[PDB]
């Protein structure tokens, strides 16, 4: 069926669908034990998302290191709100529901099953699709 | 200067849909200058901002006040004069999408700028004039510090 | 009136090619009769490649799978070269047709050039060839894409490599890979007017019965018969 | 060196050519007789071609009168084609040299201006060129005989004298005729801010008066509202001129308010914690109207944004506005009364609720409670927003209509809402839908029709009859007004009064039947 | 100063004040309107004036004296259109409110209220009332 | 009256897009048309393709062998296949 036989599962896209939310953040010990596990991390610790009253990074801010290469890729969030796509906040969203990787940076949203699990267009496939088969194996790594 | 843009805004909402993320809020803001109309996610849990509040907002595309590119990587040993010591609230983002009315025949009047810190969102409407400092997938300071 | 305001170039709107093109662009169109003839000659191909789809989807599902994703390899341009939108291109209309023209010329899935080849090669890149042509028409690459000459030649060149990847490879087991990818499901379909359908249904039809469990005729009607229902 | 090489046969080529010698012809012919060559053969060039088609137009034009055909239907076909040929080849450059040439027109255009199609042609040539002297004393002179604005609000004098003039015109026109006396002095204050601030402050020291001074209150309110329309923002006029000063929290709250055109829950909570404290502002001070209308669009269209702990913020201000009493001992407030205030903001959440719901048949669970609480007239007023939202989306009377029952509590129980509910269904009454056939659109018309003969039964007889007769000058096919005969004569009791019989009776000519037609024609001409 | 105002200004079919004027003003423009005011045409100077209303209330407090000053420049031009702006708009820049006493000697403000003071008292009977009365209850709206 | 091997005849408008009478209206728009179906129970197709006012063109069966004895193996190869594509797409899956 054209697409990606295997995604992300459930532990780990509880977990992606919960870091991933626009209201996690990271203070700095926490990104550094993180990108410990960062295989594909290239040693530069990024700029906090908040730099002040105290350095804090985001959730995805953190996952855009482990999107590899420039992909870029637009889906929806489960919850997706149908109306939301017509209304006056539509490539800025209440909910965050809609996913905008942009440059291999995602940039907004909240990830699912329908967009790094097995359907097709997902965020894995574009990666496979562009990146070839090892940078996406990394990829799949890195998430876990 | 490197200074991108700069007004006082006021909050005239703080969370419209309804609290949707526990730790962040959206607020909707006017300015009573440039009369720019500005969506922002601000984290009330570190900042707390109540409705009716007032604030000096800038987007600089640096901090060391000279021209000096940021590098984009995270230099907590830093000795030169930052910016972000005159204001409260500092963030840092990429301007992902400039819109605005353009016709095919006329260019803009009205443009709208969205700006993504990490995640949280931002939008900023008013006439084209005060926004020709933004350009795509360039980087970003929002510095804000409230008013009495 | 949608698909010619969206697809057929303009080039007696000064002010349009002034806003997407640089000046010197919008002389070299304006002035020549040449060039429009050319542009006028991809609208009426495209407004025959339009009727060609019309007759293929007669029930309008534009959905389709094909090679490569155009509009993804439109936006890796756009982003590794940092195309402005906001700014007039510098890319030429007629630069665009002639470069879909000989990339398609470089896409080949039959080779040869005899009429029987060439009437092979030009239906088995038929869709193909049709998307690449509504996608990549000059009137969306300076209005929507704005993609620079550099850009665009990067893109054709993407193009025509993951096409050549996308062909299959000889000595693959495709009957196998049909049985195991259509065997895959029946493990997954399950059972629920009253029709027969899961594993049984699949059973009949590779099981070749004389007996259906529910055969049926769904049967149209055409007069006044089709929407009166006393008629009917 | 000599042009006569050259302008002779410039000349001659207006000679020569195919018919040219009625017309210029005069200054080429002595321009080529004072250059010389052959002016004998010039004669025999412009007779030589002439083809007679003058004489030939004599012989057709009277021919068609031999027809019997109208001889208007030839007037009107040439002056239509001279009068297009003179639009599309219209010069403004040539107009302003008839005007270097003189300044006045010579007698030609004050023969045009007899014709009416004439006067027309300037009016369309002069209302789109402010700066063509011509065109300007055309149209500026046919106004002392629509008055551009430019050279309306070019001084103080000119604005000022056309503005009390038109300003009279408006307070003639009593409650009817302002719809055409208005707008040429509302667009005329409504180019500037200047001319705009100079007649707010007028209008306002006007409105001092007690002796009518409402009347021009709301006609400045109404100036304010096409000020808006032409996109400026009069808030801050309104805050200095009024009471606003006096209380800079509340100024600053609703003059951003009315600024945006939309409500938001900072200047309403501060507004909210003003009439929360033991000094309530005026409540004059936000009895506006716009901002009233922010509150409907806020509270009963579909939306908008809104969070509970302001809704029923928003709901007790409306209420305050619309419930208290606050007498002037001489401009000062000493007696507040709130006693009506709880049930009306109790009537206004449970009608708010309702309405951003989105229902049909729930309205018809709980009418009881709605006919009850339409009594409120700000409630009545919000349920009549709601329902206009509603019905004029295209195509809702397809899928429940019980909402046009409503009215007939507002309009009846309510006299000054007749206006609004008219000018609600003259919309409704030119539905069209290609899904709805002919037929429905009918059906829907008739019970329009029906509603506005009960709005006609409660008083508002003149407007309903005037609008009925322009219609059927029109639209409203002879159909529709048979059926409004029908009602009509079959629900009004006599005695007729006459103001009612000069508009019902002569569009009832074109029928006889619905006999009560006949009865109802020999009694009101009798 | 006069031909900044100009290039912000020189538009002349506004004759409103732009929308954001402080923005398309500054608190140093505001207080060198006075080096320029009366050079440009008289259109530009009205704009101006007009568009000191639409500043923030506490800008203009802070400024105060400058757009008094302002004003009484605005109060000498020669178009009238100057003098009864100024006239309207003494007290707003360090008072907040407008004059209200404005029948000030002109001949055209003498000719209005001349005829429309008696033309209202005239058409007292069926004058129609304001917009805000619909929506008040009985007992404020007879108040 | 009636073809035998023709037990029930079940008539409905089928307001799925996909059985709908889609056209292209003179814009250029397709355009769904709500018509009348009939399905049986029960296979005569050349009976039922030889009655009158029947629409020959749009009427087909879901028994192949029918369509192979009655239409040929081009028409019961285009049939089985979307005989077997419905049959898998039914539960809203999809393969190539």
């Amino acid at each position: 069926s054209n697409r990606p036989v295997m995604g992300i599962v459930q532990d780990t896209l509880t977990a992606v669908r919960k870091f991933t939310k626009r209201d996690v953040f990271l203070e700095r010990g926490e990104v550094m034990n993180l990108l410990m596990f960062l295989s594909t991390w290239d040693g530069k610790v990024p700029q906090p998302a908040i730099l002040k009253p105290r350095p804090l990074w985001t959730g995805k801010q953190i996952f855009s290191l482990i999107i590899p290469g420039h992909i870029n890729c637009i889906r929806t969030h489960s919850t997706h709100p149908d109306d939301e796509d017509s209304g006056p906040y539509k490539h800025i969203s209440p909910g965050d529901t809609k996913v905008v990787v942009e440059n291999g940076e995602l940039i907004m949203g909240i990830l699912c099953k329908k967009s790094l699990g097995t359907s097709a267009g997902s965020l894995v496939h574009i990666s496979y699709l562009e990146m070839g088969h090892d940078i996406t194996r990394l990829f799949y790594s890195n998430i876990q | 200067a490197g200074i991108l843009f700069e007004d006082i805004f006021d909050v005239k909402d703080i969370d419209p849909e309804g609290k949707k993320f526990d730790r962040v809020s959206r607020l909707h803001c006017e300015s009573e200058s440039f009369k720019m109309d500005l969506i922002l996610d601000v984290n009330i849990q570190i900042y707390p901002v109540d409705l009716g509040d007032k604030f000096r907002l800038v987007i600089a595309s640096t901090l060391y006040e000279d021209g000096t590119l940021d590098d984009g990587e995270y230099n907590p040993t830093d000795d030169r004069p930052s910016r972000a010591d005159q204001f409260e609230y500092v963030m840092y983002g990429k301007v992902y999408r400039i819109e605005g009315d353009e016709t095919s025949t006329e260019a803009a009047t009205r443009l709208s700028a969205y700006v993504s810190y990490g995640g949280l969102l931002m939008r900023l409407q008013g006439d084209a004039n005060n926004l020709h400092g933004f350009e795509v997938d360039s980087r970003v300071y929002l510095l804000m510090k409230k008013l009495a | 009136k949608a698909f010619e305001k969206k697809f057929r170039f303009d080039y007696t709107n000064e002010r349009a090619l002034r806003r997407t093109l640089q000046e010197d662009l919008v002389k070299d169109v304006l002035s020549n009769a040449h060039i429009q003839n050319e542009l006028e000659r991809e609208f009426e191909r495209m407004r025959e490649d339009r009727e060609v789809l019309r007759v293929i989807f007669p029930t309008g599902d534009s959905k389709v799978v094909l090679p490569c994703n155009l509009l993804r390899m439109i936006w890796n341009a756009q982003k590794i070269f940092h195309i402005n939108p906001r700014l007039p291109s510098d890319l030429h209309p007629i630069k665009v047709v002639e470069g879909v023209k000989e990339l398609s010329k470089k896409l080949v899935i039959v080779n040869g050039d005899d009429p029987l080849s060439r009437q092979a090669q030009e239906n088995a890149t038929l869709l193909f060839n049709i998307h690449l042509r509504s996608t990549l028409c000059s009137r969306r690459m300076a209005e929507e894409f704005r993609l620079s000459g550099e850009a665009f030649d990067w893109l054709l060149g993407e193009i025509e490599s993951k096409f050549n990847q996308a062909i299959a490879h000889p000595g693959e087991m495709v009957g196998a890979l049909a049985a195991q990818s259509l065997g895959e499901p029946a493990t997954q379909m399950t059972l629920n007017k009253n029709v027969t359908l899961g594993v049984p249904r699949l059973k009949e039809l590779i099981n070749i019965s004389k007996k259906p469990k529910t055969p049926s005729l769904t049967v149209f009607l055409l007069g006044q018969s089709a929407r009166d229902a006393e008629r009917a | 060196g000599e042009d006569d090489a050259e302008v002779q046969q410039e000349c001659l080529h207006k000679f020569s050519t195919r018919d040219y010698i009625m017309e210029s012809i005069f200054n080429t012919l002595k321009r080529y007789f004072q250059a010389g060559g052959s002016p004998e053969n010039v004669i025999q060039l412009l007779s030589e071609n002439y083809t007679a088609v003058a004489q030939t137009v004599n012989l057709l034009a009277e021919w068609l009168i031999q027809t019997g055909v109208e001889p208007v239907q030839v007037q009107e076909t040439v002056e239509n084609h001279l009068k297009s040929l003179l639009i599309k080849h219209f010069d403004p450059r040539k107009a302003d040299s008839i005007f270097t040439e003189e300044g006045e027109t010579p007698a030609w255009l004050e023969q045009m201006i007899a014709h009416t199609t004439w006067r027309d042609l300037f009016y369309k040539l002069a209302e789109a060129h402010p700066d063509c002297l011509m065109l300007n004393f055309t149209v500026k002179l046919i106004s002392d005989a629509i008055t551009s604005v430019s050279t309306a609000c070019q001084q103080l004098e000119v604005f000022s004298r056309v503005l009390r003039t038109s300003l009279a015109t408006i307070l003639d026109g009593g409650e009817e005729n302002l719809e055409k006396n208005l707008p040429e002095f509302a667009k005329m204050v409504c180019h500037g801010e200047h001319t705009y601030l100079f007649a707010q402050a007028m209008m306002s020291v006007l409105a001092q008066e007690e002796q009518g001074g409402s009347a021009v209150r709301r006609i400045a309110q109404e100036v304010q509202r096409f000020a808006q329309e032409k996109g400026h923002d009069a808030s801050q006029i309104t805050l200095a001129l009024g009471t606003a000063a006096s209380y800079p929290r509340a100024c600053q709250a609703l003059g951003a308010m009315l600024s945006k055109g939309a409500l938001n829950p900072a200047d309403i909570t501060v507004l909210f914690k003003m009439f929360t404290s033991m000094d309530p502002p005026p409540v004059e001070l936000i009895r506006v109207p716009a901002f009233l209308d922010l509150f409907m669009q806020s509270l009963f269209k579909p939306g908008a944004r809104i969070n509970q702990d302001h809704k029923h913020k928003y709901i007790h201000i409306l209420a305050y506005a619309a419930s208290v009493v606050e007498t002037w001992k001489k401009n000062k407030r000493v007696s507040i009364n709130k006693d009506e205030l709880k049930s009306t903001s109790k009537a206004v959440e449970t009608v708010h609720n309702l309405c951003c719901n989105e229902n049909a048949s729930e309205l018809v669970a709980e009418l009881s409670t709605l006919y009850q609480c339409i009594r409120f007239p700000v409630v009545a007023m919000g349920v009549l927003k709601w329902v206009d939202w509603t019905v004029s989306e295209p195509r809702y009377f397809q899928l429940q209509p019980v909402h046009l029952a409503l009215l007939d509590e507002i309009s009846t129980c309510h006299q000054l809402l007749h206006p609004q509910v008219l000018q609600l269904l003259v919309k409704l009454f030119e539905t069209e839908h290609s899904q709805l056939d002919v037929m429905e659109q009918l059906e829907l018309k008739k019970t329009l029709l029906d509603r506005m003969v009960h709005l006609l039964s409660r008083g508002y007889v003149l407007p309903v009859v005037s609008y009925i007769r322009k219609c059927l000058e029109k639209d409203t096919d002879i159909s529709l007004i048979r059926y409004f005969v029908t009602e009509v004569l079959d629900v009004i009791a006599p005695p007729y009064t006459s103001d009612f019989v000069q508009l019902f009776l002569p569009i009832l000519e074109n029928d006889s039947i619905a006999d009560p037609v006949t009865e109802f024609i020999a009694h009101c001409k009798s | 100063t006069g031909l900044w105002l100009h290039n912000k200004l020189g538009a002349t079919d506004e004759l409103w004040a732009p929308p954001s004027i402080a923005s398309l003003l500054t608190a140093a423009v505001i207080d060198n309107i006075r080096l320029c005011f009366h050079g440009l045409s008289s259109a530009v100077k009205l704009k101006l004036l007009l568009g000191t209303l639409h500043l923030p209330r506490r800008t203009v407090d802070e400024m105060k004296g400058a757009l008094m000053e302002i004003i009484q420049l605005a109060s000498l031009d020669s178009d009238p259109w100057v003098l009864m702006v100024a006239d309207i708009l003494k007290s707003f820049p360090d008072t907040g409110s407008l004059n209200l006493e404005l029948e000030e000697q002109n001949p055209n403000v003498q000719d209005i209220l001349g005829e429309l003071r008696e033309k209202v008292g005239e058409c007292e009977a069926s004058a129609m009332l304001p917009l805000e009365c619909q929506y008040l209850n009985k007992n404020a709206l007879t108040t | 009256q009636g073809i035998e091997q023709i037990s029930k005849v079940y008539m409905h408008l089928p307001q799925t897009d996909n059985k709908k009478k889609i056209i292209i209206t003179e814009d250029g728009e397709f355009k769904a048309l709500q018509e009348w179906i009939l399905e049986t129970d029960g296979v005569s197709l050349m009976r039922v393709l030889s009655e009158k006012d029947v629409d020959p063109v749009r009427t087909t069966s879901n028994d192949i062998v029918e369509i192979f004895t009655v239409l040929g193996i081009e028409a019961v190869r285009k049939a089985l296949e979307r005989e077997l594509y419905h049959v898998i797409s039914f539960d809203g899956s999809y393969v190539n």
